[PDB]
């Protein structure tokens, strides 16, 4: 009852996974060898074997060995089942077509066999949590190969998807716009709620709120995992107003294709400041509406809100939350659509946010994760399809994709389908 | 002897229900084990109204507990009184309602209702003379709104002459936790107007207004809201559980309270309510119970009665009190406030008087309003529904369960027909 | 004084049997050592019905334990009550039945039955007046199905006028552990229709439905299923073990329950069953015991009685209760449900009432249904048999034991003849 299968794809998805499973082990009190010293709260994320060993409901997939061989050697080598850490011989080379058509074509029927052996251990599986990079070759091409299979094999089950998405200025690859636009069919047709996240927005959150001047990816992944702990907390714990994984979607998603919420977390705070701020429910609610805390570089004030899920956790009371959202409804800069007069879905859970002991993010009595469907996110798509247009007007890297079995027309068919999504988010604001 | 069958649906219905069972077990002097430990013979005389006798003089409450998720059953079963209920009467699914009415009514609860209804039969066949069904639910979300109204339809078809009596927590704009709340409620009110004999309309905005502007609680929880609801649930059945100077069965309420068949959307209240630090300064007596009971801040729905007129009010008093003083105050109210009562009914107030006040207070009054001001509760849901529905927003989650767009059009049509019938007698 | 001889066959028959001996030893107040430790003279008055007196006032139960493997004897002998049984009454082979009826009936158990039957003689000759044989077995697999029906045939030929009364756990499609289950059952039902005086048809699908939809157990084991079966085994013999307002022997059941000789495939049930966390909220009383007992979710075979009509029902009540109230409820049921009883019998309900309810409950009822709906249990086995047999699948394992293909044709022929006789009175 209430299981989730977490699939971690490419380097970004696996490294976010290595932070997710670092957190879930602390939060459920599971040792890094999978044992538990001394309630079924762990059952959403861990299968339990008769030895008293808790084994994660996770699959890790990469087309090259390097990142998963590090998971197979570091402190979590004894946590995972050895055949659900899955590797190929050959890197996807930041090429969608190697991930989808040529290299991932070989590992896919082994990836599915592990997901089948995990689902057969569930009893009322709640959904899938799929972690990936939009810019990667494995991230875009292998996730899009896998999702097409899971959407015929498990058609009813909710597919939640956490995506590291290209930034306004920060980029690691020349072909990041091509891989991202080719992914837009995956999220539109074979996903149920897709959480876009941006490296440059978290880098700015780190600078302004944690006061860390120069963060690594370990600092980003420790924020991205904290949001998924808070999405899953109602599945795992007692609360005043627990939220089911489909109850979440029935309030987030107004229309079948309008399932790209923003996400934000509050308070992001260091130990230098957490002892001087009040961190009252009013303040951490208001922090979620600041452009300063959005984890995609777009401004919510250039949009309208369709719906917000305020998922509180720790020491909060429904009195305080209603009194808080009443001030948000009073502020004329936070504008909802005319057709959503209710606006807010509230969840409240009694389990505080767990600190990772090595981390920058401080101990606090309260947190909220706000997950928010808003028209503003269409600007993060308008940025990236303008990067695509400059390169496709030259066919600037297209021979690497055509050379690995892709149809040249798929680039036009993907830029077309993105323009129809960017149309849909502009159309519903009116 | 006038047994009631009680049914709990979804998170809210099981939470106001699991608090109600702590309140009436305190009244009847029943231990959390199910053993009787009370003071008085009057506590035991009518214990059959809400409980079954079992071996060793253990009492088992006649609740059915319904949910589409295990987690609220787990929260009730582990709770303050959870061990009291029959293990067979916890009827549940595994995958929830997703806050979707159509999952409740057509898919997830349509599977489960065959397993619910056959337990409602075992309890109703164990009754000596069943008077009715007492169902606790919410009209927001999907389990209480959509499965609870499926279950009302099934029990109504099977028991057409018994009282169907529902306690219905329902949406309002300033205290909301769901995006699709307006849809679920509009689909659900369409079932309540046809099937129930009484529906007690309750609102979280009004239950928070009692907690801040009367009780002066700094941080009211859902546990504090559930305590206000369950006081009025204990209140209206009092006259079949205890002796009195004027006895009123749930049917003796309905005959006096419902002038035209569909105008049965009531609005409850309770007195005395006092700020916790102020009780020693207050005189508990019938004219102070009256000046609280008939004031717009005390009622548990957002409707100010000064925006309509009452059709009927019932005041079910409890305690040792004068019939002259009760009959004097229920006259003085409707003559001094005559602009707030309909003038084609020659007396708008029903009274009842029980000899046994709640444990720890000398007197109490449960108030039931029927008023044309309840149009405002149905209007604001209907206008939130309309503003989403003109752009078909969120409908793929309901039409995915095989529901028609025509059923939304027909639900909002039947909602405006209920608004029009209250506005007609304004 | 109306002794019973009890016989256990295969894994299932020895497991429902070894639980039954823990239940009736609790009733009769017998210690796991075999010493008497009970409260009451009534526990001792009829201890001879299931036990032999031995030296030091130790009581030895009149079970014969039969298997073709040592491992279930080892599991019973080492178990909670294993030391109670006579060492000579454990009769066993070494090589098992292979889940093969023909190994049970023709080879492995045909060797062993000469060593079983001569122990059934030592127990039946120690009886003062034997009333019958009470055999526990399963119709799937090979030991209970094929050796148990060999043993029924041998005891029937030797004791033609004594009651032969069998408790028979049998196959269904959604809860199955054997490929050849349909074959073994069809070969076995062919013996039960001719030889037994009563057969109580029990199903693991219905025993799991009671555990999930009534008791709300999260993980029901075979030990929990065996506890439901053995409650109804203790139930039907109660009236020869304890005093009552209406006494009914197993023969007084058979004369009322079996209209035409072959229609003796009964379907048992038990009340009260309550969710473990809910007992304090339930009133134990005759009309609640009735509204559970006569509901389709309570019966221990997959047949919904709403797919047929009852011929006869017997309700064997236990506890201090009114004969007016029992006779009122057993009237109200068959008049309000008259479409579910055959209308050429003027009263379809037998009643019995024992003065001694089970230890720890104020009342109880054991239900025995005879209904034309039992056609569905024989039909679905007959259609699973047919779909394998049209292609002769697995038959070399049975014909290897020297069985004919003609015996399969003749068994499925006799199965459709049993289906046709229940469908005739529909
Ligand atoms: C010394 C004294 O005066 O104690 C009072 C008290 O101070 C006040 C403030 C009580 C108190 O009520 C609350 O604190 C409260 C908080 C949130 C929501 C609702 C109530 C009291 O707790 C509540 C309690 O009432 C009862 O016990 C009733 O029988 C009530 N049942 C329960 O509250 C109950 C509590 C725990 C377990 C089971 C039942 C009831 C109401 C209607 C029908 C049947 C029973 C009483 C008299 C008091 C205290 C103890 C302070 C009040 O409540 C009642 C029902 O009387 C709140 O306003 C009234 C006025 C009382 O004076
Ligand atoms: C305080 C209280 O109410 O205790 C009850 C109880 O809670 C309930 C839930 C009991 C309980 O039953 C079970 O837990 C159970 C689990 C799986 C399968 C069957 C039963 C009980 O264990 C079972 C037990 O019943 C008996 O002891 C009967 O005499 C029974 N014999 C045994 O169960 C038994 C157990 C161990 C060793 C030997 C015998 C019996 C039934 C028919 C004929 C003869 C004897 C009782 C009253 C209770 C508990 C203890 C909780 C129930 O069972 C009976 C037979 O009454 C299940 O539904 C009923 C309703 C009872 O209220
Ligand atoms: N936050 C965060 N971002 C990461 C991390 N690792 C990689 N990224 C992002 O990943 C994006 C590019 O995707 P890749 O890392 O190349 O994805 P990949 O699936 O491994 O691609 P291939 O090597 O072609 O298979 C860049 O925009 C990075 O910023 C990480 O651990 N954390
Ligand atoms: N009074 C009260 N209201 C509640 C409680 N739990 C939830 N609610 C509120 O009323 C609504 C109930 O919907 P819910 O019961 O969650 O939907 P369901 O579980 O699908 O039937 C929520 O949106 C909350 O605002 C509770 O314990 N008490
Ligand atoms: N109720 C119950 N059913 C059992 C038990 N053991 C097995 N069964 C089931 O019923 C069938 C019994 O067959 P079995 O007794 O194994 O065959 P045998 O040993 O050859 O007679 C099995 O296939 C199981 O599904 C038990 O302890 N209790
Ligand atoms: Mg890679």
């Amino acid at each position: 009852m209430r299981e989730c299968i977490s699939v971690h794809v490419g380097q970004a998805g696996v490294q976010i996974g290595n932070s997710c499973w670092e957190l879930y082990c602390l939060e459920h009190g599971l040792q890094p060898d999978g044992t538990m010293p001394s309630d079924s709260s762990f059952g959403t994320f861990f299968s339990e074997t008769g030895s008293g060993k808790h084994v994660p409901r996770a699959v890790f997939v990469d087309l090259e060995q390097t990142v998963i061989g590090e998971i197979r050697n570091g402190p979590y080598r004894s946590l995972f089942h050895p055949e659900q850490l899955i590797t190929g011989k050959e890197d996807a080379a930041n090429n969608y077509a190697r991930g989808h058509y040529t290299i991932g074509k070989e590992l896919i029927d082994s990836v599915l066999d592990r997901v089948r052996k995990m689902a057969d251990q569930c009893s009322g599986l709640q959904g899938f949590l799929v972690f990936h990079s939009f810019g990667g070759g494995t991230g875009s091409g292998f996730t899009s190969l896998l999702m097409e299979r899971l959407s015929v094999d498990y058609g009813k089950k909710s597919k939640l998807e956490f995506s590291v998405y290209p930034a306004p200025r920060i980029s690691t690859a020349v072909v990041e716009p091509y891989n991202s636009i080719l992914t837009t069919h995956t999220t539109l047709e074979h996903s149920d709620c897709a959480f876009m996240v941006d490296n440059e927005a978290i880098y700015d959150i780190c600078n302004r709120n944690l006061d860390i001047e120069r963060p690594s990816y370990t600092n980003l992944n420790r924020l991205i995992a904290q949001i998924v702990s808070s999405i899953t907390a109602s599945l795992r714990f007692d609360g005043a107003l627990n939220v089911d994984l489909t109850e979440f979607q029935t309030n987030l998603v107004p229309y079948p294709r309008i399932h790209f919420p923003l996400v934000t977390y509050s308070p992001i705070i260091s130990a230098e400041k957490a002892y001087h701020e009040q961190l009252s429910v009013p303040e951490i609610t208001n922090a979620c509406f600041e452009y300063s805390n959005q984890m995609v570089k777009c401004d919510p004030r250039r949009g309208k809100y369709m719906a917000c899920c305020l998922l509180y956790r720790g020491d909060v009371v429904p009195k305080d939350v209603n009194a808080a959202i009443a001030a948000i409804k009073t502020r004329r800069s936070i504008q909802f659509v005319d057709w959503c007069p209710t606006g807010f879905k509230v969840g409240i859970n009694y389990q505080p946010p767990t600190a990772v002991p090595g981390g920058d993010v401080a101990k606090v009595l309260r947190a909220v994760c706000m997950l928010s469907n808003t028209t503003a996110i269409a600007e993060a798509w308008a940025r990236l399809d303008h990067k695509f247009d400059l390169m496709y007007s030259k066919r600037a890297f297209v021979h690497w994709y055509v050379g690995e079995g892709m149809e040249e027309g798929e680039f036009s068919e993907a830029r077309e389908d993105m323009a129809a999504l960017e149309k849909d988010y502009e159309e519903v604001g009116t | 002897m006038r047994e009631i069958v009680h049914l709990q649906a979804g998170q809210c219905g099981n939470q106001i229900g699991a608090k109600f069972w702590e309140v009436i077990s305190d009244e009847h002097g029943i231990d959390p084990t199910g053993a009787y430990h009370g003071d008085s013979d009057l506590q035991l005389e009518r214990i059959n109204v809400y409980y079954n006798e079992a071996t060793g003089g253990k009492y088992v409450p006649r609740a059915v507990l319904v949910d589409l998720e295990p987690g609220t059953m787990d929260s009730v079963r582990s709770g303050p009184f959870g061990q009291i209920f029959r293990p067979d009467n916890f009827v549940f699914g595994q995958s929830g309602a997703g806050n979707n009415w159509a999952k409740g009514h057509y898919t997830e609860g349509a599977e489960l209702v065959d397993s619910v209804l056959d337990v409602v039969r075992k309890e109703a066949e164990s009754c000596d003379c069943l008077q009715g069904f007492q169902l606790t639910h919410s009209l927001g979300g999907g389990t209480g709104s959509g499965m609870g109204t499926l279950l009302i339809s099934k029990i109504r078809e099977e028991y057409p002459d018994r009282i169907m009596n529902t306690f219905s927590v329902v949406p309002s704009p300033k205290v909301s936790d769901t995006v699709v709340e307006p849809y679920n409620a509009t689909l659900s009110v369409h079932q309540l107007v046809e099937n129930t004999d009484e529906t007690y309309c309750i609102d979280n905005e009004a239950l928070y207004d009692i907690c801040f502007r009367t009780l002066k609680l700094t941080t009211p929880t859902y546990g504090d809201l559930n305590h206000l609801v369950s006081a009025t649930m204990s209140g209206v059945t009092t006259c079949l559980r205890f002796p009195g100077q004027l006895n009123a069965d749930l049917r003796k309420l309905a005959v006096n309270m419902v002038p035209f068949p569909r105008l049965h959307f009531f609005m409850p209240g309770f007195a005395p309510l006092t700020s916790r630090g102020s009780q020693q300064y207050r005189a508990l007596t019938v004219p102070e119970l009256t000046q609280q009971m008939f004031d717009a801040k005390n009622m548990m729905a957002a409707c100010d009665p000064r925006h309509g007129r009452y059709l009927t009010v019932a005041a079910i008093f409890r305690g040792r009190m004068s019939m002259k003083e009760v009959d004097e105050q229920m006259l003085n109210v409707q003559n001094k406030n005559s602009s707030y009562f309909v003038e084609w009914i020659p007396n708008n107030v029903k009274t009842a008087v029980c000899d046994i006040p709640p444990r720890g207070l000398k007197m109490s009054a449960t108030f039931i309003g029927n008023s044309t001001a309840i149009q405002e509760l149905f209007k604001r849901i209907s206008e939130q529904f309309t503003a989403m529905f003109r752009r078909k927003a969120f409908l793929h989650w309901y039409t995915g369960e095989g529901m028609d767009e025509m059923e939304f059009t027909e639900a909002e049509s039947n909602m405006n027909d209920l608004v029009s019938e209250y506005q007609q007698y304004q």
